RNA sequence: CUUUGCGUGUCUAACGCAAGGAAGUUUGAGGCAAUAACAGGUCUGUGAUGCCCUUAGAUGUUCUGGGCUGCACGCGCGCUACACUGAUGCAUCCAACGAGUCCUUGGCCGAUAGGUCUAGGUAAUCUUGUGAGUAUGCAUCGUGAUGGGGAUAGAUUAUUGCAAUUAUUAAUCUUCAACGAGGAAUGCCUAGUAGGCGCAAGUCAGCACGUUGCGCCGAUUACGUCCCUGCCCUUUGUA
């Protein structure tokens, strides 16, 4: 017995919200390598991504998927900044014998990836307006690869 | 229409035996075991729920595993797939035949005629025999996989098939006959 | 020289205006009221308890 | 233009489903219903489509805007708001006799009613609402 | 209790062994075999790509559950 | 194939993954063992029962002198040595002898903290009316 | 005179004190027939203190649940400031803090 | 083995703790029996002993 | 309004069940709380106070330092655990109660903590729609006290304060114990309730494993009873 149901019409593939968000990051992480532009940090050996986390990340392309995730997240909420992105990648720290609490994300790694997008000029200030935003060239970089992944 | 997970149809199939009939709620039916609704204001709204909902509802234990119905939906959705894999027919017809045979027939109550705590033979109601059936199904499956590196879904699928069967390997079908050991003597 | 430490913060800094007692000091909204003192005069201030 | 807008309520969730004449597209904020994780409850949202049918909904479109509650409570708000929309869509424009069919087939299956279970307040001398701590004795 | 590497004696058998069985899980590999569950995942991932066997359901991230291919 | 092992005068076990096998060495743990595995160019998919002669020789060099391979100092165990006065990494039975030095330093100095080690009570200032009772 | 805009704040503890003022000052405006909008009722800022009932520790640990309530309400106008001073100055209430504001 | 019997009417509620409940049955004849759980009129239940009548009360 | 229907009753007071309805246990949950008292507790909440004590070699007051945290061992409320319905690493996207003259966005520096330069807020306007965590999706781990468990212990970097040692905390690396579902006893609880999962406020310079409120995920089992443990009213016995 196969699975039932559709929507009434076959779903339009145009904008980025129609794409499933995990499957977007699978493609665009590979796009960052094969293009070449974006550029590596020095510190990649260290990190782990948060004060709360007790271990480093397993996957060696943890930076590209993070820079993939943050760039689409500008399209979801236009106006946001570094203390904003500390909240969105928050997590349960384990205090020890004590009960559990929230904690904020790492500020170095989350700021650096934005500065590399500023060098190309996909996400930019906003010097007077509080919080970063994606530009015109930022959208067409996103929306051209939205149609590709479903195809 | 109405199918569980969309891969099964409530339509068709049948109750196994007389008694425990109408107490069970099939027939109409909801895709997905889950339903948040009011079932505990009267004392026989408990047998309006379909028993797949009562399985996923009572599958959460103990203190650590309570809640998270969404989690118990998954492992039952895998369990009904495995039941289908062996002795394939209908997961529901095998599950309905399991909870038919699962619960105990008779029980020992304490009636002393003043002073003593003395046992006496009493037959079990149709509702309690369904209540005890789904409880005893799970507590076998949970205990079976508690320390073993075997997925709970595996234990549940295995436990249900065994209950339909007369193997007696199960925790449930043993604990039927363990009560019926003493309930024979208390006559 | 004498008769003063730094007295700026902590329970030693501040006392109940009505009864001069530091303990049980309600400082929500800047009351500065010792609790024994606060409960009996609470209706006269404005606070009326319900549910 | 043909317009009705409708709301559902599970717990503290609320979900304003605007609906209009159009192509046949049902959307939350600006997703498809195809997403809506948890995915397991994805089937739950499609409940008014499966009962009523596809060929009724293709004359219209629905656009839902959701806040409050949690993960599971947001699905039940959307569940109600889609079902309440297409029932209420008749009253204004489409024939009033077919409301009695389309409503009561769903009622035969609380898709418009909204169950008012809300969180009872905590009381002193205990952790939970009705629960109390522990008495010691000797 | 269990053997951690492939054991390349049993690799020649393991082409024959698993497509016989009705249930194919994490557990059924270390049932037939006496090795840790982890190999079983990379075994049935290898038997997807190279070999015969097929998914019961499209997928899940916790309980795998394959059938024999029947061919 | 090699069941059982020994690196840096401490018995590393087989039947374990290479990152977690290295925590069986005293004065190594989970986050630094990843940095050892990454900068030795060992595959973490491989098992610790294998480990060729190239792989172990790199790990001993990094464990001895982690300042050479650009580990930036806060990762180290005995950070600032308080004898020669450098950023130092203590591994294996060196860490046993360093603990024997540092405790018996404080006994000669006659701190309060040193007398807690001498009597064998709790050091960090914990309420030992009820807790740490049995001994 | 000039085209101005005035939005007068009202706050008190009682409900009954403000419902005098809201009814009176709109009818006081409708003497002169200014451009009135109705009184915009903001959300209620309920203040809360919970102290223990007992002075000392003895008995069961019972608690008061004290409450204030504060009622921000806003009469809207479009009129010059010389006109409004007649309306506000007559009919001042006992224990009701009121503050007139242009824009 | 087990032979089915239909409830005519609940008679009372029995025992010290009051959990066990007393029922008139009819085979499928009548006699009085004790039963455990929640039971109502218009209900059918299996008995292993077709004999063995419970005390009236 | 227990309205309507049918049962149940001197058919009086009123119960039960079914339909309808947002809601039918007095619709749910609290506040308020009588007469008698008890040698209950509080002179350490008070300018509420009798009497006694002592009043300059002080039990007034105040300053420097220590102590309340001191440990052969009993007892009481809690927290985290023992794992694979799980732990870990990545990604997805959802709450309500507050609270601020301190709460903190924005940009640079820093693995982290945190700092630095601007900046809005007397607050439905700013922090904030406080992107909370159980949850969901995709990977690695494999039943080993293991990566479950994070006590015990050395060494370093910041933060509050006038001062951190008996370590105020927060971080970074190590160190890697007991504990494999808890003996006899015994507590809490009937539907958004139990349990679990966080958040906020009170005390606060700094410190929550505590209390008081708030939501989220959301079951099992009764709808009875006087057997245990108490309670209320009659008749009855009492030295």
């Amino acid at each position: 017995p196969a699975y039932l149901y559709e929507t009434p019409l076959e779903t339009r593939v145009h904008t980025v919200k129609d794409v499933k968000a995990d499957a977007f990051i699978a493609l665009y992480a590979n796009h960052l390598k094969k293009r070449g532009r974006f550029q590596l940090p020095k510190w990649i050996d260290y990190v782990k991504t948060a004060h709360a986390k007790e271990l480093a990340p397993y996957d060696p392309d943890w930076l590209y998927i993070r820079a993939a995730a943050i760039l689409r997240h500008l399209y979801i909420r236009p106006d946001c900044g570094v203390g904003g992105f500390r909240k969105v990648f928050s997590c349960r720290q384990r205090r020890g014998v004590r009960p559990n609490h929230t904690s904020k994300a790492s500020g170095k790694i989350i700021r650096y990836i934005l500065q590399q997008f500023e060098e190309m000029g996909l996400v930019e200030s906003d010097p007077e307006k509080p919080g970063r935003r994606l530009t015109k060239n930022g959208q067409r970089e996103l929306d051209v690869i939205a149609r590709q992944c479903a195809k | 229409e109405a199918k569980l997970f969309g891969r099964w149809s409530y339509d068709d199939v049948n109750v196994s035996d007389l008694s425990l009939v109408d107490y069970i709620a099939v027939k109409a039916c909801v895709f997905v075991p889950h339903t948040a609704g009011r079932y505990q204001k009267k004392r026989f709204r408990k047998a309006m729920c379909p028993i797949v909902e009562r399985l996923v509802n009572s599958m959460m234990m103990h203190g650590r595993n309570n809640g998270k119905k969404t989690l118990s939906v998954r492992i039952v959705r895998h369990a009904f797939e495995i039941i289908h894999l062996m002795t394939d027919k209908n997961p529901i017809q095998v599950f309905v035949n399991a909870v038919e045979n699962g619960g105990p027939r008779e029980d020992s109550t304490r009636i002393g005629s003043a002073g003593v705590v003395r046992r006496q033979a009493v037959d079990v109601s149709p509702l309690r025999r369904v209540n005890q059936a789904i409880y005893l199904i799970c507590t076998g499956a949970r205990l079976a996989a508690f320390r073993n590196i075997k997925t709970i879904a595996e234990c549940l699928a295995d436990e249900i098939m065994n209950c339909a069967k007369e193997s007696s390997n199960a925790y449930a079908i043993k604990k039927k006959d363990e009560i019926e050991r003493v309930a024979k003597a208390n006559r | 020289l004498f008769n003063t430490r730094p007295k700026k913060f902590g329970p030693g800094s501040r006392q109940c205006r009505v009864c001069f007692n530091r303990h049980g000091m309600v400082r929500k909204y800047g009351l500065m009221m010792c609790r024994q003192c606060f409960r009996e005069r609470a209706n006269q201030i404005g606070f009326v308890k319900y549910r | 233009k043909k317009r009705v807008q409708t709301f559902g309520r599970k717990k503290n969730a609320v979900a304003v489903a605007l609906c209009t004449q159009g192509k046949g597209l049902l959307r939350v904020n600006g997703c498809p219903l195809e997403h809506l994780q948890p995915e397991a409850l994805k089937v739950k949202a499609f409940e008014p489509l499966l009962l009523l049918g596809k060929e009724r909904f293709q004359d219209v479109d629905i656009r839902v805007r959701v806040s409050g509650g949690g993960y599971v409570a947001q699905i039940y708000a959307i569940r109600q708001a889609i079902a309440k929309a297409v029932v209420a869509f008749n009253q204004k424009y489409v024939d009033e006799a077919t409301k009695k069919e389309v409503r009561d087939i769903l009622v035969a299956y609380s898709l418009i009613v909204a169950d008012p279970r809300r969180c009872e307040p905590k009381k002193f001398g205990g952790p939970g609402a009705r629960a109390r701590y522990q008495k010691s004795y000797r | 209790n269990h053997s951690v590497l492939f054991d390349k004696a049993t690799y020649d058998k393991l082409l024959a062994d698993i497509p016989k069985a009705r249930l194919i899980t994490p557990h059924t590999v270390c049932e037939r075999l006496k090795v840790n569950a982890s190999l079983a995942r990379q075994a049935i991932r290898y038997l997807k790509d190279q070999g015969l066997i097929k998914i019961v359901g499209e997928h899940h991230h916790s309980q795998y559950i394959y059938t024999r291919n029947t061919s | 194939f090699q069941h059982i092992l020994r690196i840096l005068n401490t018995n590393v076990d087989g039947r374990e993954k290479v990152v977690v096998a290295l925590t069986a060495i005293r004065g190594i743990g989970r986050r630094v063992s990843n940095l050892i595995c990454k900068k030795a160019d060992i595959d973490t998919n491989k098992r610790a029962g294998e480990l060729t002669a190239d792989e172990i020789s790199k790990v001993v060099a990094i464990a001895s002198t982690p300042q050479q391979f650009k580990i930036p100092t806060w990762f180290l165990n005995r950070q600032k040595d308080v004898k020669d006065g450098k950023h130092k990494h203590v591994v294996a039975n060196g860490l046993d002898t360093v603990w024997r030095e540092d405790l018996e330093r404080l006994k000669k100095m006659r701190l309060h903290r040193g007398l807690r080690h001498y009597w064998g009570l709790k050091v960090r200032g914990q309420h030992t009316k009820t807790t740490g009772r049995h001994g | 005179q000039r085209l101005h805009r005035i939005r007068i704040t009202l706050t008190s503890k009682d409900l009954k004190s403000i419902e005098r003022v809201c009814t009176e000052l709109i009818n006081g405006a409708k003497e002169k027939n200014l451009q009135v909008a109705g009184p915009v009722r903001l959300p209620v800022k309920t203040l809360r203190i919970t102290t223990r009932k007992s002075p000392c520790g003895e008995g069961t640990n019972t608690w008061d649940r004290f409450e204030l309530r504060i009622y921000k309400r806003l009469i809207d106008l479009h009129s010059p400031s010389d006109v409004v001073k007649q309306i506000t100055s007559i009919n001042i209430d006992p224990g009701v803090e009121v503050e007139v504001t242009i824009i | 083995q087990p032979k089915l019997a239909k409830v005519e009417k609940v008679l009372g509620r029995t025992g010290s703790r009051g959990g066990v409940l007393q029922v008139r049955v009819t085979f499928m004849r009548s006699l009085i029996r004790n039963v455990k759980g929640p039971v109502r009129e218009g209900d059918i239940l299996a008995l292993l002993e077709t004999e063995r009548e419970a005390r009236r009360l």
